[PDB]
């Protein structure tokens, strides 16, 4: 944010190591629940990953 | 004023001047605040961020 820094957050990867490419190609959707900006700690959404 | 107890004898009261004296009267000093009110004065601020 360029007024006052405070990295709003965009997105979210999950980095590949050796021993856990069967794990992450295993799940398809996410739950996410987070403190948002104006609005409160809501949730929003399971969408399918996007990889 | 003269007070003496018993009998007293006077003459040639004089009152004559010698000098000028000094003196000062009453001014704006130097106004150094406090020590709370520069702790009133940053009670607001901002951190200007390189992200």
């Amino acid at each position: 944010n360029p007024s006052t820094g405070n990295t709003y957050i965009n997105g979210m990867y999950f980095a590949p190591t050796q021993t856990n490419k069967e794990a992450l190609d295993y799940i398809q959707k996410y739950r996410v629940e987070a403190t948002l900006q104006y609005s409160g700690f809501k949730d929003i959404g399971t969408k399918d990953k996007e990889m | 004023t003269l007070i003496g107890s018993g009998t007293t004898y006077l003459d040639n009261l004089s009152i004559t001047e010698l000098n000028s004296t000094p003196e000062i009267l009453d001014e704006p000093e130097v106004k150094i605040p406090t020590d709370q009110e520069i702790m009133d004065a940053h009670k607001i601020y901002f951190a200007d961020l390189n992200f």
